[PDB]
């Protein structure tokens, strides 16, 4: 059993002066996300997008322009820095949708709690030739 | 959204998960191999289809497989 | 505040700009000038038709009553015909 | 003491504010064209839109076009400026056509840089660009009218 | 006379209407 | 389905440029199109044929009437070997005087291109002569086009 | 802070041990080849020092000591150019009869049919006339037996051996240390100062003793061996007095700042030498004094041990704005630090140079008799030309490598570059519309002309008849320069160069050397391309360094290194995304441009410049002056430039000249040779290959270095080599065949 913190709005944001590399009008009409982390003090940190900005003392949150974009300063927070992050993905609705961690846990440690999903029990070679789905929607791997 | 598929093959070194730059994949309970674990593809809607997972896969043949498929704006990576 | 899940077109930037938002500088009768003589171009669909129906009668008349002094396609060849290499 | 500032304050926001983007003298100029003019019916600024071009037009066709060098037609080359008017107000319709149905309200932004609630701009609904379409062509031929009925005292006619 | 008239027909208001008409049914919303 | 193109519902929710262009590109695949039988299948290519054959009726059809009605065809049969035959006419605002006056040959009265086909040769040969037996021959291949 | 000699004594031992590991310096190659992939791998990695290690002062070493064998093989080549001048060479009948003999360093041996390489170039010599200059270069430095030039090339070649040995001694005798590398203002100090100031001060000392009087007894027409040597020069001032009055006084005018009186031998006259064709000797001993002083002064800006003089990192730090922030603050930190950084800004400052020196040496001809020897000439431009393009691309190289490896905003920060990172999309997305505008505003003006001329309208075309784009700047930059003498320049006696100043056209041998150069539209449209293609080379380069980082694609770009073929076929498809790729992509436009520049140079040379001239004076130019109405078509330049100005390349079969249509072809061949390598990829040929091995494992001979294609990255390097070799040796032997039969 695993509760995803909510999204915490007011939370500060780092210090960064500004970039063409923000957001556009995708975040407005489409979706954005949103990367929060705990950070021990102030640092400074390369953006995914812009140049150079300042880790605030404290909690951070960060609104990008892609998932990506979130996963890549992740992995770089927690890989230079020692720093746990969660990101989110938000809907132009205000509606949030929590991502990653996604059972808390990160996906490369496995956790009893997750269902499989795309996994076919057989060796690859074993898929059946296009022949054998044809005029069927079905693809020789979806089996 | 692209396909993306593990097969029994898999040995459960995790490598497929540590590569992928949009969290697609996780690593699962199983009892097939060693490691106890088999990889899945559970939020493939996020998948870029970069291939670093089958990039990072030691079977011989592959246990990821990407099906490259319907483009979407997550998969075509724009942030615009 | 600069993130607020409520708002979302002041968090994602959603801002008119350099839209004036005053009242008309264009003072009236001249506003109802070409509101009454514009109006009938107004409904897009018939002035699609009124344009490609229009513009193109109006192509079709200046191309079939072009002058040999303007055009020298219509002007034809004004010399002897030459000869070809071993031919006509 | 620094000139480039983060657009609207918001750092994270795509953008920079500039002397050339966020200047008072810049910031009125366009808020005075007539696209910028968000509570105006669009017939007007169709209309004003569509006389400053169609004027502007009849220059280069008239002074670079093939029959430029007999002055007999060469005057009377602004037609090609009133048919380049006919194209661009096709564009538009089919722009518009293309973009707006019936019933669906504008697109355009409803706050303002400041943070207030707006009235959209009706440019951005089908029927607001209709009209801005209407009125650029009538402004548009009216334009290329205009400049052609001046031919005399010009350093280049 | 007849090329006058087919020649922008086909080569002006021909292409106009197709591509019009081409990018209506490319950009519509069912 | 619900857009352009319809028989590719992945390709019409690409909201890329992309859907336009693999929307042409993949048109005529029909086995790689949605709810695609084998019945269907064969029943396309079958109407794609006909349309096919309506095509090249139709052009040659237009290849006849043009000869016949802007061509040297007849001038042709009497000297075979001195009459540059004769495509069509050309008929382009762009033209200057010289373009009109070089191009004005094979014994025409504007200008023409010269045909390198070989039609006359072969129409010549199976037994037309007169532009009326072009036109004959133009109206019957219309015919079996449509 | 106080700087002094620092070394270590025998870091690296000399021992064959390693010559004998191949890969020795990766840890990864070391372990030797499982496939052929490795060898590739290890000539790619080769000079790559600071993937070798991460030591800074290792890099360093390795640095200097690999400069030493570049200065070693470059006294090596030299030493072969003095010693062929001396051996098998022409050079002494040339120095008698310059207007008609041809230069010719190069015989050939008799074998296999190819003696007939071996042509006619005058003075009862056969052989393969030479276009690098030497023998202008040895004139003009009073040279003048076959002996002299064996002791240049014996001192070169001592000069080869001394510089190895210094690069064996400081890699592994006295290796400097870390902080002799980085005191900055001692090498720019001792570079202003010691190397170019006394370099500059040297030669005006040989030019004053040996060139000046020995090039005006050359001048006076005596001869060669009668000619005094030019230490009897030295030693009795009565030679020099004679030829020069001005050495009877002592260099008491020196000291007693009566410089005036030296006006006899140190001149401001300027244009060219009507006997020679090249510039006043007089002027160039002079200018070389004047640079000596001006480096000499240069090099005490930089404080080092004695307090006065400037530290760089005060003057960086003081210069900062309202629009840059602190910018400029930490530049001394990274320049001190990366070396990619400084090779970076000298290798666009050093090609920028080669090709200012390509302008400059054509319209200020340097060198006696070398204006009218237009395969010289054109052999020149050309190759500095290609010079300067190849070290700029390199210049962007290095700025993505120094952006993937080197930058670290955590440690060594810089506010100008982090504000253009700031706003890349920007800066290269008006980059972009400034290419689109040229390309179009350029380019569609020919495509404009070729049409309305196709159509016979050629009223209606872009003509100095029709409708004319007169470069009315240039020209009037062009009648100021022509104006300068006596009036903003009232020492210089003549125009600056002949191809400003009207009329005074320079004849040689009966060909022209230089007369005014005219400018009308189609230099205007000729220029506006070259504008073009500089910006659109710049586009692709800069985008390839303000991206390499990151990008809205693929956040995390630099974690993928400098030089990877991609990310995959998702996001759409991500092929040549790499900095590297820009690079490689930047080489073809690079390719472009310069290819246009030189065709715009021989074209408009040899229609309104080069030529033979009357006893009256009429000049007709070795094309009809053609280039008014003929460039500015592309049909013009396909027929009256391409078309016709190859007959001499395809025609030189039977002939000396036959080399060059072998070449030509050839350079055809493996230009062609690269699309197959530009166009495919890897993965076909890797099945292919698995064919082929099968049939090897068939019979009992597949090599265990298992056989594979090559990388992307390879496929697109070998592609772009092979590209580029073949454009420029088929230009190459164009030219050469063109100006050495109608030249
Ligand atoms: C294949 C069909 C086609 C046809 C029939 C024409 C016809 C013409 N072209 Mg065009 N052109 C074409 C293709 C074509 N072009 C293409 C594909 C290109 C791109 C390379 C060009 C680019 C081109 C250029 C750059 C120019 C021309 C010009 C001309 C005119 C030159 C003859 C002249 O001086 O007349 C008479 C000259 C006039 C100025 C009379 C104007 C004609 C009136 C305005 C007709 C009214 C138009 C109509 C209302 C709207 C048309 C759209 C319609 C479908 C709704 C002529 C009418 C020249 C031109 O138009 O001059 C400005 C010229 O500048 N053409
Ligand atoms: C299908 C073969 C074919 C081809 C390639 C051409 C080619 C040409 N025709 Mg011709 N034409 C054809 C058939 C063809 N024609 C037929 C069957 C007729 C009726 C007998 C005509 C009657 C015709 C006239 C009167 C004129 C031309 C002219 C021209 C020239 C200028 C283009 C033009 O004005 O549009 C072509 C005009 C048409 C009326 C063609 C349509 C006729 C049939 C119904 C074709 C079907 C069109 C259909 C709606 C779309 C199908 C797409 C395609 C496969 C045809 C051009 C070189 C003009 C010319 O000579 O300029 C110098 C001209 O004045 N054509
Ligand atoms: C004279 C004897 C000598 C000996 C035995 C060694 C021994 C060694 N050196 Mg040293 N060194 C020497 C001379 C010598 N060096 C000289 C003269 C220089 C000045 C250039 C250097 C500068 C130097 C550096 C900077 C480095 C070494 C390194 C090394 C070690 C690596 C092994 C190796 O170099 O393989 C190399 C084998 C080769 C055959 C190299 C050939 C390179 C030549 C000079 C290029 C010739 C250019 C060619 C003509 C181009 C035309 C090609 C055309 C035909 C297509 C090794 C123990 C490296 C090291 O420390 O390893 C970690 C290191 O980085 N040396
Ligand atoms: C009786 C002959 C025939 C038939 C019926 C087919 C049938 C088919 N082919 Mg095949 N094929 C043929 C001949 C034929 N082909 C030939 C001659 C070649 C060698 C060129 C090929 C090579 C080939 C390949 C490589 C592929 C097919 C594919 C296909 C399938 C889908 C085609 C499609 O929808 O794309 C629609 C086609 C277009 C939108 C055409 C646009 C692109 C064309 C080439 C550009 C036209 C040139 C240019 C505009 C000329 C004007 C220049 C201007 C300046 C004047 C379809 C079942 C595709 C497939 O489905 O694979 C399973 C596939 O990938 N074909
Ligand atoms: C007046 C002193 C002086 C002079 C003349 C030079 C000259 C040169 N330096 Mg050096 N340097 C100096 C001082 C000097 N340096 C100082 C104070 C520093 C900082 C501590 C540096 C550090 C430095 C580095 C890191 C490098 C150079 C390099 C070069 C060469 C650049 C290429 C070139 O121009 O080739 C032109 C060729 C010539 C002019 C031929 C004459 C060269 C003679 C033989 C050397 C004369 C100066 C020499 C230092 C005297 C010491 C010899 C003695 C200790 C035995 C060049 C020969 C590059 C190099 O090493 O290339 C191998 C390079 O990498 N310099
Ligand atoms: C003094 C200038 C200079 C310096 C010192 C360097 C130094 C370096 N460069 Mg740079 N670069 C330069 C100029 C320079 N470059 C220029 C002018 C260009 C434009 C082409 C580049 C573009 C460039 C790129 C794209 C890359 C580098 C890379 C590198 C590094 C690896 C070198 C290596 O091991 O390759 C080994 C050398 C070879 C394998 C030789 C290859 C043979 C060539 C391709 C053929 C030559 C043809 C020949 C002249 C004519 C035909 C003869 C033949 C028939 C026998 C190295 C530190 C690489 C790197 O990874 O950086 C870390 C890299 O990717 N450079
Ligand atoms: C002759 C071949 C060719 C052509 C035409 C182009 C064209 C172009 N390249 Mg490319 N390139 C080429 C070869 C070519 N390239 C090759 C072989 C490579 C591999 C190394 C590259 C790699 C390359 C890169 C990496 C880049 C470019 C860029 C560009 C654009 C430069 C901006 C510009 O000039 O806009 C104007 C367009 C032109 C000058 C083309 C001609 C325009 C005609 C004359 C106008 C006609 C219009 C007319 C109305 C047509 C309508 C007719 C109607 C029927 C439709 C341009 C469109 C740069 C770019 O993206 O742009 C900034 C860029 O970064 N190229
Ligand atoms: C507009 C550009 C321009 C350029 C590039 C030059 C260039 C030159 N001028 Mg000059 N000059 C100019 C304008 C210009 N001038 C004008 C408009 C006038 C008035 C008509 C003069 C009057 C003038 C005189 C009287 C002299 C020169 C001289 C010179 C030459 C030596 C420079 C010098 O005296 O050191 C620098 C002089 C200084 C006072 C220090 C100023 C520092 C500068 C900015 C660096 C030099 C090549 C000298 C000459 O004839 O050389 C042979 C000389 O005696 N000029
Ligand atoms: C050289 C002329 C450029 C003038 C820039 C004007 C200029 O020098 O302004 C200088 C301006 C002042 O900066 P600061 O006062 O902060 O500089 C102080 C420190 O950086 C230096 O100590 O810098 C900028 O404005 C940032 C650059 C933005 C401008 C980008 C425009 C680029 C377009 C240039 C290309 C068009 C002309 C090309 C002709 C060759
Ligand atoms: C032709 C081609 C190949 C095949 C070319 C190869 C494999 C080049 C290697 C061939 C040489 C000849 C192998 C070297 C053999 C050894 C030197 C041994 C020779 C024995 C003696 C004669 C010395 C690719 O691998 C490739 C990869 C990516 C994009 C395009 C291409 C591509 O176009
Ligand atoms: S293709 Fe890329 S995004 Fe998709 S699952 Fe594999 S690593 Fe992840
Ligand atoms: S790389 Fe292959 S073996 Fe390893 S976890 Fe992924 S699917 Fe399993
Ligand atoms: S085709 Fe080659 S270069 Fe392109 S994405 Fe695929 S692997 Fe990369």
């Amino acid at each position: 059993g695993f509760t995803p913190p909510e999204l915490d709005p007011n939370t500060p944001s780092p210090i960064f002066g500004g970039s063409t590399g923000g957001l556009l009008r995708k975040a407005q009409v489409e979706e954005f996300y949103v990367i929060t982390w705990e950070s021990p003090k102030e640092q400074i940190f390369e953006m995914p997008t812009g140049g150079a900005a300042i880790m605030r003392e404290g909690p951070n949150l960060l609104k990008l322009a892609r998932k990506e974009q979130c996963l890549a300063l992740g992995t770089r927070l927690r890989s230079k820095y020692k720093i746990k992050y969660q990101f989110y993905r938000v809907f132009p609705s205000g509606e949030v949708q929590y991502l990653h961690p996604k059972d808390g846990v990160y996906p490369e440690k496995v956790n009893p709690g997750r269902q499989g999903v795309g996994v076919n029990f057989r060796s690859i070679g074993k898929n059946v030739s296009p022949i054998e789905v044809k005029f069927t929607g079905k693809q020789p791997y979806d089996l | 959204s692209h396909s993306v598929k593990i097969y029994d093959t898999c040995i459960g070194c995790t490598q497929c998960v540590r590569a992928c730059p949009t969290d697609v994949l996780e690593m699962i309970p199983w009892g097939g191999c060693k490691a106890k674990q088999i990889a899945s593809a559970p939020r493939t809607e996020d998948c870029v289809g970069c291939k670093r997972c089958e990039s990072a896969c030691p079977t011989d043949f592959l246990s990821v497989r990407v099906y490259l498929w319907h483009e979407t704006t997550r998969s075509m990576g724009l942030a615009y | 505040v600069y993130f607020d899940l409520e708002d979302l077109g002041n968090t994602t930037g959603q801002w008119d700009l350099y839209g004036s938002d005053a009242p008309s500088p264009y003072n009236s009768l001249q506003s109802k000038f070409f509101e009454t003589f514009a109006a009938p171009f107004t409904k897009r669909g018939l002035l699609l038709k009124f344009l490609i129906l229009g513009g193109g009668s109006t192509l079709a008349y200046f191309s079939a009553t072009a002058s040999g002094d303007i055009l020298p396609i219509k002007k034809g060849p004004q010399l002897p015909p030459q000869l070809g290499p071993r031919l006509g | 003491y620094q000139v480039v500032q983060p657009i609207n304050g918001d750092p994270f926001i795509g953008s920079l504010e500039t002397p050339v983007t966020s200047s008072p003298l810049v910031a009125w100029y366009l808020s005075n064209l007539p696209g910028y003019r968000t509570a105006v019916n669009p017939l007007l600024r169709g209309i004003e839109v569509g006389l400053a071009h169609g004027f502007l037009l009849v220059g280069p066709f008239v002074k670079a076009g093939p029959l430029r060098n007999t002055e007999i037609a060469g005057q009377a080359g602004s037609l090609a400026a009133g048919g380049l008017v006919v194209i661009l107000s096709i564009c538009l319709t089919i722009y518009g056509i293309s973009s707006f149905n019936e019933g669906d309200p504008s697109t355009a932004p409803s706050l303002t840089l400041t943070g207030r609630k707006k009235q959209p701009d009706q440019l951005q609904t089908a029927d607001g660009w209709a009209k801005f379409t209407g009125g650029f062509f009538f402004g548009g031929i009216s334009g290329v009218i205009w400049a052609f009925f001046l031919l005399y005292v010009l350093d280049l006619p | 006379n007849l090329p006058s008239l087919f020649v922008p027909l086909v080569g002006l208001l021909f292409p106009a209407v197709a591509m019009a008409s081409l990018f209506l049914h490319v950009e519509k919303r069912l | 389905a619900l857009r352009f193109p319809r028989f590719s519902q992945g390709l019409a929710q690409d909201p890329t440029t992309r859907r336009i262009w693999f929307g042409i590109a993949t048109a005529h695949d029909f086995e790689s199109h949605d709810d695609i039988t084998e019945g269907r299948l064969y029943q396309n290519i079958f109407a794609s044929h006909f349309g096919q054959l309506a095509i090249i009726f139709l052009w040659t059809s237009g290849n006849l009437f043009h000869v016949a009605w802007q061509g040297n065809f007849e001038a042709w049969v009497q000297d075979p070997l001195h009459v540059r035959p004769i495509a069509h006419a050309i008929w382009d605002p762009h033209f200057g005087q010289p373009a009109v006056e070089a191009f004005t040959r094979g014994g025409a009265l504007g200008p023409v291109n010269i045909a390198y086909s070989g039609v006359y040769q072969w129409w010549y040969t199976i037994g037309l002569r007169t532009n009326e037996d072009l036109y004959t021959g133009a109206i019957f291949l219309l015919f079996l086009s449509f | 802070p106080e700087v002094k000699i620092l070394v270590d004594r025998d870091p690296i031992k000399t021992s064959f041990e390693q010559w004998a590991k191949p890969g020795h310096f990766s840890r990864t190659i070391a372990k030797g080849p499982d496939t052929t992939t490795w060898i590739w791998n290890l000539h790619a990695d080769a000079h790559d020092f600071d993937s070798h290690t991460s030591d800074l002062e290792e890099i360093s070493r390795k640095v200097f000591s690999a400069h030493f064998g570049q200065l070693s093989i470059i006294f090596l080549w030299l030493s072969g150019m003095y010693f062929h001048g001396a051996r098998f060479s022409n050079y002494e009948a040339w120095l008698n009869d310059p207007t008609h003999i041809r230069p010719s360093a190069q015989v050939v041996w008799p074998i296999v049919g190819q003696e007939i390489l071996n042509g006619d170039v005058g003075g009862g010599f056969r052989g393969i006339q030479i276009t690098s200059g030497f023998f202008q270069i040895w004139r003009a430095s009073g040279i003048t037996s076959e002996l002299q030039l064996y002791c240049t090339a014996i001192g070169a070649l001592v000069f080869a051996a001394l510089m190895l040995f210094a690069g064996w001694f400081h890699y592994h005798k006295a290796a400097p240390k870390l902080v002799w590398f980085q005191d900055v203002e001692s090498m720019l100090n001792h570079h202003l100062a010691g190397l170019l100031g006394l370099g500059s001060l040297s030669w005006a000392g040989h030019q004053v003793h040996v060139s000046l009087p020995i090039n005006q007894f050359l001048n006076a027409g005596v001869d060669p061996k009668e000619i005094p040597l030019p230490h009897e020069f030295i030693l009795n001032r009565d030679l020099l007095a004679q030829l020069y009055p001005s050495f009877a006084e002592g260099a008491t005018p020196f000291f007693t700042l009566n410089w005036s009186k030296y006006a006899d031998f140190l001149t401001f006259r300027g244009g060219l030498d009507p006997l020679t064709g090249g510039l006043w000797l007089t002027d160039i001993a002079h200018h070389h004094l004047a640079i000596a002083i001006l480096f000499l002064i240069a090099g005490h800006m930089y404080r080092t041990n004695w307090g006065i003089g400037h530290g760089i990192k005060d003057i960086l730090e003081a210069h900062k704005g309202p629009f840059t922030g602190q910018g400029h603050k930490g530049l001394y930190e990274i320049l001190t630090t990366s070396w990619h950084a400084q090779l970076s800004i000298n290798l666009a400052m050093l090609g920028s140079l080669t090709i200012i020196v390509a302008h400059h040496m054509y319209a200020m001809p340097p060198y006696p008799y070398l204006a009218t020897d237009y395969g010289t000439q054109l052999s020149l431009f050309t190759h500095h030309m290609w010079i300067g393009g190849f070290l700029i691309v390199g210049a962007a190289a290095h700025a993505a490598i120094f952006m993937v490896r080197d930058y670290d905003p955590t440690t060594r920060y810089n506010d100008l570059l982090d504000r253009v990172l700031r706003h890349r999309d920007a800066i290269i997305s008006h980059l972009n519309w400034v290419c689109i505008f040229l390309g179009f505003h350029s380019f569609g003006l020919y495509i404009h002309n070729d049409t309305m001329s196709a159509l016979g309208r050629p009223q209606d075309m872009f003509s100095d008849t029709a409708i004319q784009l007169q470069p009315v700047f240039a020209q009037w930059i062009q009648n100021t320069h022509a104006l300068a003498p006596g009036t903003t320049a009232p020492g210089a006696t003549t125009s600056t160069s002949l191809t400003w100043g009207g009329g005074d056209l320079v004849s040689v041998g009966g060909k022209v050397a230089l007369l005014p150069i005219p400018l009308g539209t189609a230099d205007f449209l000729v220029h506006h391309i070259h504008a073009f293609t500089i910006h659109v080379t710049v586009l692709i380069l800069l985008k390839g360094v303000l991206f390499a980082r990151s990008s809205r694609l693929i956040p995390d770009k630099a974690n993928l290194g400098f030089r990877f073929p991609c990310d995959g076929p998702g996001r759409g498809g991500t092929c040549q995304v790499s900095a590297w790729d820009h690079v490689f992509l930047g080489l073809f436009w690079m390719y472009n441009a310069i290819s246009v520049v030189i065709f715009h140079f021989s074209w408009k040379m040899q229609s309104d410049v080069w030529g033979s001239i009357n006893d009256q004076g009429v000049v007709t130019h070795i094309t009809g002056g053609n280039f008014a109405q003929s460039s500015i078509t592309i049909n013009g330049w396909l027929r009256d430039f391409l078309w016709a100005q190859a007959s001499q390349v395809i025609q030189s079969y039977g002939s000396s000249l036959s080399a060059y249509g072998l070449f030509f072809l050839g350079a055809h061949f493996v230009w062609a040779f690269s699309l197959m390598f530009l166009f495919s990829g890897r993965g076909y040929w890797q099945e292919l290959i698995e064919s082929i091995v099968w049939a090897h494992n068939k019979l009992k001979v597949a090599p265990a270095t298992q056989p594979r294609a090559l990388s992307i990255v390879q496929g697109r390097a070998v592609g772009v080599t092979h590209y580029l070799l073949g454009g420029i040796a088929t230009t190459w032997a164009f030219f050469l065949a063109r100006i050495i039969a109608v030249g």
